[PDB]
């Protein structure tokens, strides 16, 4: 059964990954300025992360996969002690300093390395 | 399998602290609910901790701006009362009276232009004491607030009762709600819930007490930031409400006059009946029991045996040193010196309160403007609930056993901190990064 | 030849399905408030149905296909008497009560059932 | 190294094609009307070309490929003398008269010819 | 201009309940008195 | 020198310098000022 909006906020990442869409579907749901300064402000907040997820080669899906190594110098945990016990709120802290690094080299490298290949393959 | 790779995840329940704007939700005219959107559906959360912090909320800063703008624009199209500042020939009304009310009720007489600009008009009227000032046979008075500010008259049909409103959040945000029973100001709360928008908020304006407000749980609660520091205020909240009755028993007539083309002016007429004085009652025994309850909760910070004493106010203007509110359209100023009397050591009738009435008002302290308030025909009654007081302490030497309390307040922001404490604005960010063993194709 | 905007509005569904793009291309084509209260109102009406079509796994295409059974209890017609004679305006009536049901179980089931699979397949 | 915004504006098309994303990422980065008449005006300028690129069957990618012949009557140059010497600014001139023709027959033909096929293939 | 002709389709029109007349009826009177805001106010004439 | 067409005397001529030459300007009187109340709440300054 659907818990509702932000229902799995205290549950395990592996359990929260089962239900993702309910968090997405509620995202776009003189005094007239205040009813337009807020209505416009919802839009590009949606559009920024939509465009950022588009440039990472996997705009359509939700569970995207890419080939970039993790390099455990950033954080050093095992597979079990991530996906069984803690939640996403604890996960946000140890990642919060590597974000611009991760957002960079995922973006600038991989889709530029990809589009060389089908340009050469469909040539032949 | 060991060489972990990175994946992204869309739509992940994580949030951050950020503050944006709000808007209405609500279901002749009042100040507020002219045209904004009509309106529960809460969602329970569990084992999620969150550090709430009142006195640093930004929801209180936004609405405090949104009241005074809403107050001001509902006064613009009314009548500009500039030509009234004339010289007044005026004397005492109701002479040889031996009651309490003597120095009030002056009867004046002035001139005023009519619709024809070449004709003038004589009129008789009355005013209270606190709005006329003599200038240097009858004497010559003028208005209280003419040498600083252009005064305006409110439109007589619109009214000032509170209507419950909701503050509601735009898309891409949420409102958290602590659902704890006992809860001081700053701390974590183990029981939160997400609400789209809040319960009803009555925007009552008051000093030194709290009227018409929400209750608390089974035990009364004191709240402040750092009670050791004597500089801040103290919020207290009750559970059983105590009632007061307030009235203004004399009978009044109103009259009309036309100062110019299309404009209209109302004024106070005369008295039919008996000269009396407006007052407020309160049940004696339950107020004493309420004070005895709140001092028991207060002793948890000051040992067992220290002398607790209540006292009257200190000074300042009439806004703070007395109790003030609006009952039904005319404005009150009650002394309430009879509610902060005798001290406390470890081992059927009622109380009356004198209360005076003023017409010319500068609320919100802004220089340059002031408003008028027309009189109301007929007698006036109000009942209410008192839920919560505003207390402050004094200093003293190091060796001290008597720690005093005086009812202060005055700063209007705390009137909404008592009601909007259990909420916090928050922003959803739906993009997250976490590793797994996946690896995309070629 | 292109009939124009809303040209096939009275024609057969099978004939109207030949031309779809012309209906899509015209979709985004003190008194300044009225020229912005309308200009903003076009946007999220586009963005809502764009996001709804995105979450159904087939954002890119137009003729999407999914594996959800029809369950003829909703409406009971044959293949021929739908795609030969009536138009879409008649089709709107018999479907108008099942819409929230169809929008639900298409969305909540299938893409959640899909993303379990490539998570497990690319594991191995 | 990244040159920056509009860095390859004077370089060869073959060199400028190496770096495309930096031009894309900076695209969405009483007196309040002027801060909303401009903020709204950025949006549909993004949304128009996003929707136009969506209808050409390749919304997700960047280096799209289609099967439409070039028909050298439009311009008659060498594969070498395009991708080695001139820049895009010189390229804009000789194409500027054929644009509505190219935007038409790419759009109206191909994705309409495509969607007939998987409708028939998934039938069987 | 640039009209587009249709065929075979019927529609139940209903005037006297149209909502286009409600909007434009307000848009006259808001545009009417707006043109008298900067003009001269004739207050001192009632003599 | 910058202009639009030197042969046409209808337009203007914009010149631009490199080394700025200074200029001093002053007025040496003292000028006390006074005040008066014109209406309710308003104020008017004038020359003393
Ligand atoms: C904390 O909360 C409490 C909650 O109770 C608040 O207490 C209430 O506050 C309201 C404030 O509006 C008080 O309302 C006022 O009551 C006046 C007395 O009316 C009563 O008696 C008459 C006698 O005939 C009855 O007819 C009335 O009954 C009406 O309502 C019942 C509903 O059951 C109907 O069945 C009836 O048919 C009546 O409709 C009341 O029992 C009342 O006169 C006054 O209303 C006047 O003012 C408003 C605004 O101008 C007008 O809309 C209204 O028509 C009245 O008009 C007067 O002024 C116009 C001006 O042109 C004149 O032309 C008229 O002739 C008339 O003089 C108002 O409604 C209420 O009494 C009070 N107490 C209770 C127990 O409810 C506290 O205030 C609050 N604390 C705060 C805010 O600090
Ligand atoms: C309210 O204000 C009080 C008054 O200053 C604050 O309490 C004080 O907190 C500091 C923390 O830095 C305490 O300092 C510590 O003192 C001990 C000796 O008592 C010393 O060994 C430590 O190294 C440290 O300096 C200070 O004692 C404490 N004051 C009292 C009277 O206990 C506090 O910041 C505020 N908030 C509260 C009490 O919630
Ligand atoms: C500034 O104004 C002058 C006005 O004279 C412009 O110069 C003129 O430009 C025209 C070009 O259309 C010249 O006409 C040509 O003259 C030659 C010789 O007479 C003739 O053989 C050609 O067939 C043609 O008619 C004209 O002579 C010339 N005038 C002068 C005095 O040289 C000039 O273009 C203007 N500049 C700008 C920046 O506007
Ligand atoms: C947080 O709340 C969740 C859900 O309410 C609790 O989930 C339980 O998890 C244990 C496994 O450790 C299961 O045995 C229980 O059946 C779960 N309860 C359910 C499904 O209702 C979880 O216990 C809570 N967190 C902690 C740390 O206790
Ligand atoms: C109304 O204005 C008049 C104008 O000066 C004031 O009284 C006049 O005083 C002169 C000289 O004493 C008399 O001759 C007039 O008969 C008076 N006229 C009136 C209408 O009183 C007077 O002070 C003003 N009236 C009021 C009530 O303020
Ligand atoms: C505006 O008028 C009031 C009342 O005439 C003035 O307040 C009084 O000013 C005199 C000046 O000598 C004091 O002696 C009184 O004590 C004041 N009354 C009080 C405080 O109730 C006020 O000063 C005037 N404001 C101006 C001229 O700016
Ligand atoms: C409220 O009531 C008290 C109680 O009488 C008033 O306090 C008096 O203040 C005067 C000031 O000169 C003292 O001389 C009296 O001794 C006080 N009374 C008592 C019984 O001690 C007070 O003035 C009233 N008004 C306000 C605004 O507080
Ligand atoms: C409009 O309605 C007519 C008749 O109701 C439809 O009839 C078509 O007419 C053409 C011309 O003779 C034939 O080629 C078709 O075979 C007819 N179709 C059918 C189903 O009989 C016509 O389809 C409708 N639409 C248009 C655009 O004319
Ligand atoms: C990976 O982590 C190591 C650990 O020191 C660091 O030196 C290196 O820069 C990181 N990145 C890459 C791409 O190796
Ligand atoms: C968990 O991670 C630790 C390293 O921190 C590792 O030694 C251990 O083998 C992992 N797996 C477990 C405890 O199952
Ligand atoms: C992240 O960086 C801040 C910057 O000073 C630092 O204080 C914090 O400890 C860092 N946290 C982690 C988990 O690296
Ligand atoms: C609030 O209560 C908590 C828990 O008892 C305590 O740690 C904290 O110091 C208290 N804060 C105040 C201001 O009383
Ligand atoms: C007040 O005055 C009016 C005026 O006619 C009268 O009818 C009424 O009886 C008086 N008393 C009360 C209590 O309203
Ligand atoms: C106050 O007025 C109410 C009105 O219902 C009345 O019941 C009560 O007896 C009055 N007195 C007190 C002391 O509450
Ligand atoms: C107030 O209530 C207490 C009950 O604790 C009682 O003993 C006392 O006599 C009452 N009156 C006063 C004036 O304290
Ligand atoms: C005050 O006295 C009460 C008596 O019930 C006792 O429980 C409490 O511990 C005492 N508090 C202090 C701070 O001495
Ligand atoms: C407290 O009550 C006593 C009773 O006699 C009275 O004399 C005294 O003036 C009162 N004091 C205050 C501050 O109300
Ligand atoms: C005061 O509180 C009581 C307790 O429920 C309530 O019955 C009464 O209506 C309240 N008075 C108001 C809201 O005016
Ligand atoms: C399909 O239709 C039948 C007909 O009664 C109905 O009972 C059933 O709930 C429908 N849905 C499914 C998933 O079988
Ligand atoms: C059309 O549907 C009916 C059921 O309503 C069916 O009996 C018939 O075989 C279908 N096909 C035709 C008429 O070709
Ligand atoms: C759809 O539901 C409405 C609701 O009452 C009903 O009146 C109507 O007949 C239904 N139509 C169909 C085709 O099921
Ligand atoms: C090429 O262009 C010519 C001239 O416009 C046109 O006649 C011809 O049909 C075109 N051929 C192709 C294959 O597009
Ligand atoms: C380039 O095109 C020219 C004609 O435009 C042709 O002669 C030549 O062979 C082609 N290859 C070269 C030389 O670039
Ligand atoms: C494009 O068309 C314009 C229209 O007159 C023409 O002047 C220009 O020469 C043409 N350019 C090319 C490269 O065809
Ligand atoms: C500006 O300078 C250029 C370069 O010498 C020259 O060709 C041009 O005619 C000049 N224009 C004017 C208006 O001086
Ligand atoms: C101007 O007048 C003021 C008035 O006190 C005086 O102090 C001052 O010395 C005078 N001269 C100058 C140059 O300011």
């Amino acid at each position: 059964v659907s818990l509702g909006f932000l229902g799995a906020a205290g549950s395990t990442m592996g359990a929260a990954s089962m239900t993702l869409t309910v968090q997405a579907r509620n995202l776009l749901s003189h005094w007239g300025i205040k009813q337009l300064q807020a209505r416009v402000l919802a839009v590009e907040h949606y559009l920024r992360d939509q465009q950022l997820l588009g440039i990472w080669g996997c705009s359509g899906k939700l569970i995207c996969c890419t080939n970039v190594p993790w390099n455990s110098s950033w954080s050093n945990r095992n597979l079990s002690e991530i996906w069984d016990n803690m939640t996403w709120l604890q996960w946000d802290k140890e990642i919060s300093n590597y974000t611009q690094i991760i957002y960079g080299l995922l973006e600038e490298s991989q889709n530029q390395q990809e589009k060389n290949e089908q340009d050469l393959l469909a040539l032949d | 399998a060991e060489n972990l790779w990175v994946t992204v995840y869309y739509g992940v329940p994580v949030w951050k602290d950020a503050e944006t704007t709000l808007f209405c939700a609500s279901d002749h005219n009042v100040w507020a609910t002219h045209a904004c959107v009509p309106t529960p559906q809460e969602i329970h959360l569990e084992n999620v901790t969150e550090e709430f912090n009142m006195w640093k909320n930004n929801m209180v800063e936004q609405m405090h701006e949104d009241i005074i703008s809403l107050w001001d624009q509902s006064l613009k199209p009314c009548v500009k009362l500039t030509p009234l500042c004339v010289t007044l020939q005026c004397t005492n009304y109701a002479p040889n009276l031996l009651s309490n009310m003597r120095g009030e009720l002056k009867q004046c007489s002035f001139n005023m232009t009519t619709e024809l600009r070449d004709k003038k008009q004589k009129v008789y009227s009355l005013f209270y004491r606190l709005d006329v000032v003599q200038i240097n046979s009858n004497k010559e008075y003028r208005l209280i607030n003419c040498n600083t500010s252009a005064i305006t008259q409110a439109c007589p049909k619109v009214s000032f009762e509170p209507i419950p409103i909701h503050y509601c959040a735009p898309a891409g945000f949420a409102i958290l709600k602590c659902k704890d029973k006992k809860f001081n100001g700053t701390g974590p709360c183990p029981s939160v819930s997400t609400v789209q928008c809040t319960h009803g908020i009555k925007p009552v304006v008051s000093t030194q007490l709290l009227l018409n407000g929400s209750l608390a749980e089974e035990e009364v609660i004191i709240r402040s930031e750092n009670i050791t520091n004597n500089a801040k205020n103290i919020l207290v909240q009750l559970n059983t409400p105590v009632q007061i009755n307030c009235t203004r028993p004399n009978n009044n007539t109103v009259k009309s006059i036309r100062i110019g083309p299309g404009q209209a002016f109302y004024y106070f007429g005369d008295i039919i009946g008996d000269i009396r004085m407006a007052h407020c009652n309160v049940s004696k025994a339950t107020w004493n029991e309420t004070l005895g309850k709140v001092v028991k909760q207060l002793r948890k910070h000051f040992g067992n045996n220290t002398i607790i004493r209540f006292a009257q106010s200190s000074g300042g203007d009439l806004e703070v040193t007395t109790h003030s509110f609006n009952c039904g359209g005319e404005f009150f100023y009650c002394n309430t010196s009879g509610l902060f009397n005798s001290t406390w050591i470890s081992n059927n009738d009622s109380i009356v309160l004198p209360c005076r009435i003023k017409q010319i008002i500068n609320m919100w302290q802004r220089i340059g403007q002031a408003m008028y308030a027309p009189p109301i025909q007929g007698v006036i009654r109000c009942v209410s609930n008192i839920t919560g007081l505003i207390l402050t302490r004094d200093g003293g030497s190091t060796n001290s056993t008597t720690e005093t309390f005086r009812p202060g307040g005055g700063d209007m922001r705390d009137n909404w901190r008592s009601e909007l404490y259990k909420y916090k604005v928050v922003k959803i960010e739906p993009l997250g990064v976490a590793p797994t063993r996946c690896k995309r194709r070629v």
